[PDB]
RNA sequence: GGCCGCAAGGUUAAAACUCAAAUGAAUUGACGGGGGCCCGCACAAGCGGUGGAGCAUGUGGUUUAAUUCGAUGCAACGCGAAGAACCUUACCUGGUCUUGACAUCCACGGAAGUUUUCAGAGAUGAGAAUGUGCCUUCGGGAACCGUGAGACAGGUGCUGCAUGGCUGUCGUCAGCUCGUGUUGUGAAAUGUUGGGUUAAGUCCCGCAACGAGCGCAACCCUUAUCCUUUGUUGCCAGCGGUCCGGCCGGGAACUCAAAGGAGACUGCCAGUGAUAAACUGGAGGAAGGUGGGGAUGACGUCAAGUCAUCAUGGCCCUUACGACCAGGGCUACACACGUGCUACAAUGGCGCAUACAAAGAGAAGCGACCUCGCGAGAGCAAGCGGACCUCAUAAAGUGCGUCGUAGUCCGGAUUGGAGUCUGCAACUCGACUCCAUGAAGUCGGAAUCGCUAGUAAUCGUGGAUCAGAAUGCCACGGUGAAUACGU
């Protein structure tokens, strides 16, 4: 991956989980069907303004190796291809080739 | 295959009349694994033909069956730019192969609402020289007959 | 597909089909006698049978 | 006989369509019951290519020739899959 | 055709794992960024110091990293300078507190990935790829490998086209799951790109999964 | 040109020009519409499909401001992508940036943060409030920020025909070779051929060969039977009690869980066979001759695939091929091809009633029970990092009723209206819900594919990716056939 979109994914993080709280407070309103038209009506003008990287959605799991956004796995936080070369040395603990 | 096939396998003989000539007969109307839905399918019928001929039903289906097996059928064999059929024998369990499998084929192909009617008049023409079940064998015992010239060849 | 075919037998059809198609007995590939017995069988048996072929 | 052109490393003009179709049109004299083909050229350096895969009336040929040119690559991909096809229409009117 | 890697597929079976540690998904993924992180770091700034392995555990919210060299002078210092640097630097990347240990490598003529890089670096430095290339199966079988197989490819000797050649020597057994083979490999950078080693040593068919 | 001949022609017999070869015998391969022998869903015997329809999806074409780039006979075309509204994103349009979004080095300034207004689509620009920290030995160094200079960073730019690494393919086919010896002037040959045998260069016997290595087989996982140990969150045979619910006290039998063992070796017995190797049959046994399934891919081939995973030789760009942002595009549609799904009905549709699985997932995640709603869902909120809680009621099946062979009570495409949920946001372009609508399709030309047993066929279940977005992919059980004479 181009040095840049490593980054995005950094910039992207860092907003995402500091207006954490500020977005989820000002969505809860919003889905309150209990509550004032007047405070709703605000909070979707006050979502929409704080900036757009700062939401979980925004973000894309990219290997943390090479920066690949496809082929992604959690559990290793690898592309299937860092996966394979790693699994193959034995530095990933457990991991080995299955038969049944 | 160019070896021999080891094993053969077992045929459960039916629950009601116990014969395993009568299980083949189920299988062979079964379609999508669906055995029980064959199985009920196969005993309507035979209720409907002891009913009419009133000659028991492992005794009835069988003069059907005897109506419809074939005992000489027709091999094809590339000679030259021609394709000679050539008459051979049928093998005992094979001409049951074969009538359980005419009978059913010709059962399929007619108009009757359920699947039950058109197996029950299916076997009962058969009995008496009728359907496309039994004009299927007469037309193959035709063309052994035709070509019998082709008897003896081995090639 | 589980087991080889009888080799006596199959070694008489091959005898019958060198045989009928005219090669000389002496391209039998056999040497085991019992199964050369069974080829030359065949290969004299389907000599008769060319006579009344055309 | 349905015609597919493909162009790996080719821009196919409508010189390149034409005339590749009218080459082509001559091989169901060969044997008529050709159906859908496909065909593709290929430029590699200085290497002009081009092969095609022939479905038949029982059958899969395929040739593929080299030219300096993509016409005298053409050229000589008609010459080949004749010679193939004449040899399987003979072993079906085998009589 | 393609191979499967001979260290990967005797891996529970006569071979064990480099790092051996157990943690649920939440901080398995991050574990191995760690590991990764270490080895980056040690092997880089170990390079002259011959390096093997780099065997690496994870007791109970800690590190302890035990790194296999046969230059193992180097590594340790002046009654250990050195060593407690890197201690100190790890659990810097760690997060935690580490501990570092040094094994000893006997006979570094007998250790695939030693001898690969043996190789890399002649490569490097302009040297005929025949010569490494049969230099090492020499000392191998001179030393009590049962044996020793080792390939080189790439732009051998600045050629303008590509080739791959190997010599061999004793048995080198790929199919047996039991035989104790040692592979490793070693990118060369030379001045018409790279040139790939890889290495397999044989030592031996085991008797035992222990 | 001469001579000979009735003629056909014979005989004697040049040159210009042009090529760097043309030829003989033998050698290794490859090939033959040559031969022999053995195999293979290769044919044959059979079962269900594809090609026709609607829809999903990929590709070609056209179109476009852009429709990002790659994969192309078998071995590209539900392929890289295990999941494009924004993001992703590499493309287009417009708006900006210039030692730079991403590093190290130096000087200078300022703790880092935190809270606000305005202009703008936003990038960004201009303000405003508050804040003065930790070792510093009396210079502050350590943060981390802002400005400045230039050594630099940066490039999914080009070449897979400069490469590493990884991968497909012939092919899990039974082959491929080497040392020494011997033969030949020599390329080479022998071994590796011959007789048998085998799934197998498998094994045996012969033999100018004697040996060895990579493959074959075995070692590994799984499944089938048994035994020992252990017994909760699993188990309930014998007891006793019961709110009749393993529910309770108990029980450690059984099922099951998972560590350790036992077991199959042509070992035992006939017959054949070169006193061989093996073969065919029999016994016992859960299992019989490689028991079933997986993993495992020889020397090599195709300048096969990937410079867009990463790395990397070279080449090129550097106030732009680098960087930021909003909107659009990858979802376009006269059309062609490939892979799928759902159908065309009665072995079936619809309604009520009622049985029997396996495997797997869950942490700020799986989310019961209760209330609301026709429904998608909503609100409230137990339990569970799980043989315990939750996803999560298997379906086909079965009984009873109905429809009665109709373009139908078959099909469910299309479209209007009305909603829900995820998400800054579903116009372009999401999934789902209710009401209405009710298309093509009556079993598919030439061609053509899959499969030999718990297989095909058919029925449900889970997972990876993932805010949301499967008819695809990877897994799991239920029911469960057909036929192999043969070459
Ligand atoms: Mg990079
Ligand atoms: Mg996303
Ligand atoms: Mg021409
Ligand atoms: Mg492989
Ligand atoms: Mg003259
Ligand atoms: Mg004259
Ligand atoms: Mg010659
Ligand atoms: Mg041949
Ligand atoms: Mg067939
Ligand atoms: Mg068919
Ligand atoms: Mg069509
Ligand atoms: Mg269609
Ligand atoms: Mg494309
Ligand atoms: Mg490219
Ligand atoms: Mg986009
Ligand atoms: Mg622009
Ligand atoms: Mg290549
Ligand atoms: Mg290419
Ligand atoms: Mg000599
Ligand atoms: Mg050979
Ligand atoms: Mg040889
Ligand atoms: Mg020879
Ligand atoms: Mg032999
Ligand atoms: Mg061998
Ligand atoms: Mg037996
Ligand atoms: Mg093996
Ligand atoms: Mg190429
Ligand atoms: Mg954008
Ligand atoms: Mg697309
Ligand atoms: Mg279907
Ligand atoms: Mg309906
Ligand atoms: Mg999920
Ligand atoms: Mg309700
Ligand atoms: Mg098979
Ligand atoms: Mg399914």
């Amino acid at each position: 991956a181009k040095q840049s979109m490593k980054a995005r994914e950094v910039k992207r993080v860092a907003l995402a989980d500091k207006y954490f709280a500020k977005r989820a407070e000002l969505k809860a309103i919003i889905s309150d069907v209990n509550a004032s038209d007047e405070d709703r009506w605000n909070a979707v003008l006050k979502l929409q303004t704080l900036p757009r990287d700062s939401s979980p959605s925004r973000q894309r799991n990219r290997c943390r190796q090479t920066g690949r956004p496809h082929g992604f796995l959690r559990k290793f936080g690898l592309s299937r291809i860092k996966v394979r070369e790693a699994a193959m040395r034995g530095e990933i603990p457990g991991l080995k080739k299955a038969s049944w | 295959p160019r070896r021999r096939v080891i094993g053969q396998r077992k045929i459960l003989p039916d629950p009601k009349f116990g014969s395993e000539l009568l299980a083949k007969f189920v299988n062979i109307l079964m379609v999508d694994g669906k055995k029980s839905t064959a199985e009920s399918i196969v005993y309507s019928a035979l209720e409907t033909l002891a009913q009419r001929s009133g000659k028991s039903e492992l005794e009835a289906f069988e003069v059907a069956l005897e109506n419809v097996r074939p005992t000489v059928e027709v091999k094809s064999r590339r000679v030259g730019g021609s394709t000679y059929q050539v008459p051979v024998e049928v093998r005992p369990v094979r001409r049951n192969a074969l009538a359980m499998r005419w009978i059913v084929e010709a059962a399929r192909k007619r108009g009757d609402k359920s699947m039950a009617l058109r197996l029950a008049n299916e076997l009962s023409d058969a009995a008496e020289n009728k359907g496309t079940a039994v004009k299927k064998r007469e037309d193959v015992h035709r063309m052994a007959e035709a070509n019998k010239a082709f008897a003896h060849y081995r090639w | 597909k589980r087991q080889k075919r009888d080799r006596l037998e199959r070694a008489h059809q091959r005898g019958y089909q060198a045989g009928i198609a005219g090669r000389s007995k002496e391209m039998c590939p056999y040497q085991t006698l019992n199964q050369r017995s069974q080829w030359l069988g065949g290969w004299r048996e389907a000599m008769a049978d060319r006579v009344v072929m055309a | 006989m349905q015609l597919n052109i493909t162009g790996n490393n080719v821009e196919i003009t409508e010189a390149l369509r034409e005339f590749v179709t009218a080459k082509f049109a001559k091989l169901e004299q060969y044997f008529d019951r050709i159906n859908q083909v496909y065909v593709v050229l290929k430029v590699e350096k200085v290497t002009h290519t081009s092969d095609a895969t022939l479905h038949v009336n029982g059958g899969e040929i395929h040739a593929s020739a080299e030219g300096q040119d993509m016409y005298a690559a053409i050229d000589g991909l008609i010459d080949k899959l004749a010679r193939q096809l004449t040899k399987h229409k003979d072993k079906l009117k085998q009589h | 055709g393609q191979k499967v890697h001979p260290n990967g597929i005797r891996l529970g079976i006569v071979k064990p794992w480099n790092s051996t540690w157990f943690a649920n998904t939440k901080e398995f993924a991050d574990n191995l960024d760690s590991d990764f992180k270490v080895r980056q770091y040690l092997t880089k700034e170990l390079a002259k110091a011959s390096v093997s392995r780099i065997v690496i555990e994870r007791p109970a919210k800690s590190i302890r990293v035990t790194i296999h060299t046969a230059r193992p002078g180097i590594v340790i210092g002046k009654k250990g300078e050195d060593v407690e640097k890197l201690r100190k630097v790890v659990a810097d990347i760690a997060g935690v507190p580490a501990q570092i240990n040094i094994a000893e490598v006997r006979k570094p003529e007998l250790d695939a990935k030693l001898v690969a890089d043996s190789i890399t670096s002649q490569l490097e430095r302009r040297v005929m790829f025949r010569r490494a290339m049969k230099r090492a199966v020499q000392n191998a079988m001179r030393l009590g490998a049962k044996g020793i197989k080792v390939e080189v490819s790439g732009r051998l000797g600045g050629a303008e086209i590509a080739r791959t050649e190997w010599y061999r020597e004793g048995r080198v057994p790929l199919h047996t799951l039991r035989a104790d083979i040692d592979y490793n490999t070693s990118e060369a950078h030379t001045t018409y790109g790279v040139i790939g080693v890889k290495v397999w040593i044989f030592k031996g068919e085991i008797l035992g999964g222990m």
